[PDB]
């Protein structure tokens, strides 16, 4: 988890949870917190309590703070997610292994939400996206770039106008690019016929 | 009379000529089998979106006769419903067809048996040995009103626009206009513009014969009619078919594209004709 | 229209002068009846013309020939109209502009219909197409009203030659192309028989 | 076809008390499922419109129109897109040269419609103008 | 800070390291082609995402002036 | 009477089946009469799938040297051209269709199989030859038909072919011109190998009395579709593609002149005309329309 490769932590916390399942369970109540935290931050899992040994202990009123978050993460509900952090503050925000990865987890959703919001739009205000995700403009503007840098959000920013024009303008780019090649081959071809004769 | 005649509307219908030919093959083949005319019956299928309905393809159905009542053997329909859902998985069940006169009691009894299957069954009827100079293929639907204290079924007639598919249109243009030893020297522009030539002949035939009525109506003696001449006033001013600043730009946009393709294509032919000349010069004249 | 010029034409023969002074306000203010070929051209109504019932006669000519600008010019010489009749004229006053000019700018329709804003205009145009008068669409940013199809209100035996001439130019056009094809078709075969003949002369050179 | 908010009242008066059932925000199926139909009807009739002037037609504050219109695209019931800076939505256009082919047919079928009605109503002049093709 | 795209600091750091890295034996003879090629890389990466970018913001972000940035980019437009 | 052919003599079929003039002469069947319905449905089946090849089954009969095709339909199979005999997936829907069809009218027997070739001529590939050889091996009188839907459009006329394969042992006679069609280089190899192993059939098209009379009555309102045709955005992805093919064919013959299958500029010249000839013919029907409908004045 510390190293980043959550695929090698995820499976580690399933086997350790099973050893506390057989014998003593001082860590079993907090070991499932790292099995679920993996599956969310694994950015794919989103299926913890449907496994095997987590079925009868999903009810457990200690880890039920994390049961509200996995579906909130899965459904991409932020106002719900952040409400669970405020109320269940002692459960989640006191643990230093959940306090570290809290924001990286919040992003993974934030972006997810934004993708759906922008999809229908072509051009959109930053001030509106600010209010929508509920966040400072600068921080939004920043986050937008990153998605574009890694190339998930197809879009570009007009910094002066505080907006986001979105990639979409699609037309017959094939005809022109294909003909471009034919134009080039003829260029090199006719000179090869001239260099034959003298 | 057992048809509707009222202020209709409802759905808007299209019609593929493949459907006409699949019925035509089905009539001629079943006619030929028994040495007499036959009332063949079959099923209709195609695309259905919102109100509008297109009929794409058509096939046959099994039928029997309890007394004088035509019984659609439904056990056959459900069997063919399997096989047509396989090949055309997109297509839906729409209606049915038959041959003979106009709508009548013997088809209303059959329309009830199709009404058990679906909630909006269309109905085509074709007259094989027709007296009409027009087409004898009319489309209908089920409508029900109070016939003096009696709720009962009727047929509201509807019109049909023809199908457009470019691949199909050629099929029509090939069998209805056959090259039976009618092209020797390739020509290419002869084998292409033959389509437009006699197609526009139809356009000119129609447009002129309307104008013959227009001149004679005002001239007099030829019956003056308000409700026909009215549509002509629209027809002729409703022309200038797109002189919008945007449209023509787009038209010229296309032309230039095609032009580019000709410029490159001509350079290619020149380039070959050049190299045809080059090699013949660079061997006979030149010493390699 | 079709039903309400059989229900209201059966009652256009069997009706005196004051019976038609009422009936003229009935047929006009009744949606569906946008055509006025028959009702104006009837012996019964022609006696009303320039008589004691002359106000109701002039009104039937406006809906069967003129426009809304003509109504507002003749606001006193005609009887006072309600909004539902003003709308039916505001429909037909566009249909005329539509037959001539197929791409209509918005501002145009504020002038010929004396309207106050787009919101209304649009609404009125909605009803136009809704009553199966016109076909088309709008272009908000560009301020346009494209008209895919419009019905023809008038018959015009006055200008039946204005209908005939436009038809002749298309009949001419039909010939323009028809003969234009047959020339180019006969030439594309001639240029093929030009080359086929000229390529037989190239091959026969080799026999020497 | 589009349904106004004055026929919403007309039809609301005809309804029975229990039929106006509300969930979550206190709005009816009527007052939301109605105005959403208005958009879809307006969509293909128009090709584009502002939210101010759109909301004015559908009887709501523009903000609402803008937002719910987005849903109907997002959920996938009416193609189109939004330009928030301008305040315009773009609808089912399908314009340009494809339109040309339909506008040919739109008039070409009127030639056949006006043909049929002369061949029908005037079978004498049909027989007269018949040989205007033959003698020519 | 390059990947996080906080360039104001990224170069601030690197500039003050240049003093020590030059005195190094094997890292002296590549102190331009590296340092400049990174600046270039970042200058591309900052802009590409934007369709329209304010130069004044980009100026202090790349530890320089507006006028300087103007010419800086100019070359890179032609070549890069 | 034109309806001499829509008749079906069943006892005459089983006398020819027993007699067999196909086991005596290897290239007996040379002609192929395609009906009205057969043509339309085959063309419709090819284009309906479109970019992807899909095969169906044909029904018909024999007469002289002519293998007549009466009626056709589809086989809901996949992997045409990529599998040798792709009809094996739906062995059910061959016999089950003809068993249903014979109850309603279609008495005609299995006569062949047809497939679509979108944007690359009409011919039998190496996969197609292996299918047809073994089809003729057991299920005799079987003819392999091909249609090119994308070019049928752009060329502006029925692009179609009907072929029969030869034995593996006996090899064909000399008389063979065989007309040239643009073969994309990606496929030219596959064709080139197995192209000489088979022989084509002389295609002819017929129609009934009713069909003929219906199509004439049909044409009253079908002239409208001819002058709103527009073969441009319809088959846009054949012409735009043929460029990619054309570019490669030149690329070869350019270097062929240099250092280093006989003059591949003569082919490419014919391809550049072929593809552009279409593109021009397209703009003929466009200007024809601009002349007609736009230029009337008000
Ligand atoms: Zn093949």
């Amino acid at each position: 988890l510390r190293e980043g490769e959550f695929e090698k932590a995820h499976t580690d916390f399933f086997e350790a949870f099973k050893n506390y399942d057989e014998s003593g369970s001082p860590r079993r109540t907090t070991c499932l917190k790292y099995l679920v935290l993996a599956n969310m931050l694994m950015k794919s899992g989103i299926n913890p309590f449907d496994s095997q040994e987590a079925k009868p202990y999903k009810n457990d009123p200690e880890i039920l703070a994390m049961t509200n978050l996995v579906s909130a993460y899965q459904n991409n509900d932020i106002t719900e997610f952040e409400k669970i952090l405020k109320t269940n503050h002692s459960n989640i925000m006191d643990d230093p292994f959940i306090r570290e990865h809290i924001e990286e987890l919040l992003r993974n959703i934030r972006t997810q939400v934004l993708i759906k919001l922008i999809k229908p739009y072509t051009r959109i205000h930053i001030p509106f996206i600010s209010k929508e995700l509920n966040i400072d403009v600068a921080d939004v503007e920043s986050l937008l770039v990153q998605c574009i840098l890694d190339n998930t959000i197809h879009g570009r920013i007009d910094q002066v106008n505080q907006l986001l024009e979105l990639d979409h303008q699609k037309r017959g780019g094939a005809r022109y690019t294909a003909l471009d090649k034919w134009t080039n081959q003829l260029n090199s071809l006719n000179q090869a016929v001239v260099s034959k004769l003298a | 009379s057992v048809m509707a005649c009222g202020v209709t509307g409802s759905v808007s219908v299209a019609l593929h000529p493949l459907v006409i030919l699949n019925i035509s093959d089905h009539w001629i083949r079943m006619r030929s089998q028994e040495g007499r005319p036959v009332q063949v019956i079959g099923a209709l299928i195609g695309k259905q979106e919102g109100r509008n309905i297109e009929v794409m393809n058509s096939f046959e159905l099994l039928s029997h006769t309890v007394e004088e009542k035509i019984i659609i053997d439904k056990e056959y329909y459900y069997t063919k419903e399997e096989q047509f859902k396989q090949v055309f998985k997109e297509l839906e069940f729409l209606g049915w067809y038959t041959t003979g006169g106009p709508p009548d009691p013997s088809d209303i009894h059959v329309h009830k048996q199709v009404c058990e299957i679906i909630e909006s069954p269309l109905f085509l009827k074709l007259n094989p040995m027709t007296k009409h100079t027009d087409l004898p293929v009319s489309v209908f639907e089920s409508v029900i009103d109070i016939i003096n204290g009696e709720a009962t079924m009727l047929f509201a007639e509807l019109t049909y626009t023809l199908a457009t598919e470019e691949a199909e249109r050629i099929g029509v243009d090939h069998v209805a206009r056959m090259t039976a030893t009618g092209s020797g020297e390739n020509s290419t522009v002869a084998e292409h513009l033959i389509a437009q030539h006699s197609a526009i002949k139809m356009l000119h035939s129609r447009v002129k014969l309307i104008l013959e009525y227009v001149k004679a109506s005002e001239a007099g003696e030829v019956p003056f009619n308000h409700e026909i001449l009215r549509e002509a006033y629209a027809l002729c001013h409703c022309l200038p078919v797109l002189s919008t600043d945007k449209f023509k730009t787009d038209f010229y946009d296309q032309c230039n594209d095609v032009g580019l393709m000709a410029y490159l294509g001509t350079i290619t032919k020149t380039c070959n004709t050049m190299n045809q000349f080059v090699n013949k010069f660079n061997v006979l004249y030149d010493r390699q | 229209t079709g039903q309400n010029q059989e229900q209201f034409l059966l009652l256009a023969k069997s009706a005196k002068g004051a019976a038609l002074a009422t009936l003229i306000h009935q047929v006009l203010e009744a949606p569906g009846v946008y055509v006025f070929g028959e009702l104006l051209d009837m012996p019964n109504v022609r006696e009303l013309a320039e008589s004691d019932f002359a106000s109701t006669f002039r009104l039937l000519t406006v809906f069967a020939y003129g426009t809304y600008a003509d109504y507002l010019a003749e606001a006193r010489n005609l009887p006072p109209l309600t909004e539902a009749q003003k709308n039916k004229l505001r429909h037909l006053s566009v249909v005329t502009l539509a037959a001539k000019v197929k791409c209509i700018p918005y501002a145009v329709l504020l002038e010929a219909l004396a309207l106050r804003n787009v919101r209304q205009l649009e609404d009125l145009v909605i009803e136009a197409v809704y009553a199966d008068v016109l076909r088309g669409s709008l272009d908000q940013r560009n301020q346009r009203l494209e008209v895919d199809y419009s019905i023809g209100r008038d018959i015009q035996r006055q200008d039946l030659s204005a209908i005939a001439r436009t038809l002749q130019e298309w009949c001419v056009g039909c010939e323009v192309v028809l003969s234009g094809i047959e020339e180019q078709v006969s030439r594309a075969n001639q240029h093929k028989e030009q080359q086929l003949g000229l390529k037989q002369q190239i091959e026969s050179e080799v026999a020497n | 076809r589009i349904i106004r908010g004055n026929q919403l009242q007309e039809f609301a008066a005809m309804l029975m008390p229990h039929q106006k059932a509300t969930t979550a925000d206190g709005s009816s199926i009527l007052d939301r499922a109605v105005i959403e139909h208005n958009l879809l009807s307006a969509s293909k009739l128009y090709n584009n419109i502002t939210f101010e002037e759109l909301g004015a037609l559908l009887e709501i504050p523009a903000a609402k129109a803008e937002k719910i219109a987005s849903q109907m695209i997002t959920e996938g019931r009416m193609n189109g897109f939004i330009d928030q800076i301008d305040g315009i939505v773009h609808f089912e256009t399908r314009e340009a040269l494809p339109t040309w082919d339909k506008q040919i047919q739109s008039l070409c079928f009127q030639v056949n419609n006006l043909l049929e009605k002369i061949s029908q109503t005037a079978p004498e002049w049909t027989a007269q103008a018949m040989e205007a093709q033959m003698a020519q | 800070k390059f990947y996080e795209s906080k360039y104001a600091s990224c170069l601030k750091m690197l500039d003050e390291m240049k003093d020590n890295l030059l005195l190094d034996m094997y890292l002296a003879p590549h102190v331009r082609t590296l340092y400049t090629q990174i600046r270039n890389r970042a200058l591309i990466q900052y802009f590409s995402p934007y369709v329209s970018a304010d130069m004044h913001r980009m100026a202090a972000a790349f530890n320089t002036t507006v006028a300087a940035l103007e010419d800086e980019l100019t070359q890179l437009i032609l070549e890069g | 009477s034109i309806d001499e052919i829509y008749k079906y003599d069943k006892k005459q079929q089983q006398e020819i089946l027993a007699a067999k003039p196909w086991t005596k002469d290897h290239h007996y069947f040379k002609y192929c009469k395609i009906s009205a319905l057969a043509l339309l449905k085959m063309v419709m089946h090819a284009r309906s799938g479109g970019n992807l090849e899909v095969m169906g089954l044909m029904l018909g009969k024999v007469d002289g040297e002519t293998m007549i095709i009466m009626d056709s339909f589809a086989l809901p199979v996949e992997g045409t051209e990529t599998r040798v005999n792709a009809q094996a997936a739906a062995y059910e829907y061959m016999a089950a269709y003809i068993e249903n069809a014979k109850q309603v009218g279609r008495l005609e027997n299995a006569i062949g199989w047809y497939h679509s070739h979108p944007g690359y001529g009409c011919w039998l590939s190496g996969i197609d030859v292996s299918t047809q050889m073994l089809n003729q091996q057991f299920q005799e009188p079987f003819v392999a038909v091909v249609i090119d839907p994308t070019r049928t459009i752009s060329a502006g006329k029925v692009n179609l072919g009907a072929f029969r394969t030869y034995p593996k042992g006996y090899k064909p006679p000399d008389e063979g011109p065989s007309e040239y069609q643009t073969i994309p280089l990606n496929k030219i190899e596959d064709f080139g190998v197995h192209c000489k192993q088979y022989y084509a059939l002389e295609v002819s098209y017929f129609k009934s009395s009713l069909d003929r009379k219906l199509l004439e009555l049909l044409w009253n309102k079908y002239w409208v579709n001819t002058l709103s045709s527009s073969s441009l955005l319809t088959n846009a992805d054949y012409t735009t593609g043929q460029v990619f093919d054309l570019s490669e064919k030149l690329e070869q013959s350019e270097a062929q002149l240099g250092r280093g299958s006989e003059d591949k500029l003569a082919k490419a010249t014919r391809d550049s005309c072929k593809t552009t000839i279409e593109a021009i013919h397209g703009l003929m029907s466009q200007v024809i329309k601009d002349k007609l409908f736009n230029q009337i004045n008000i």
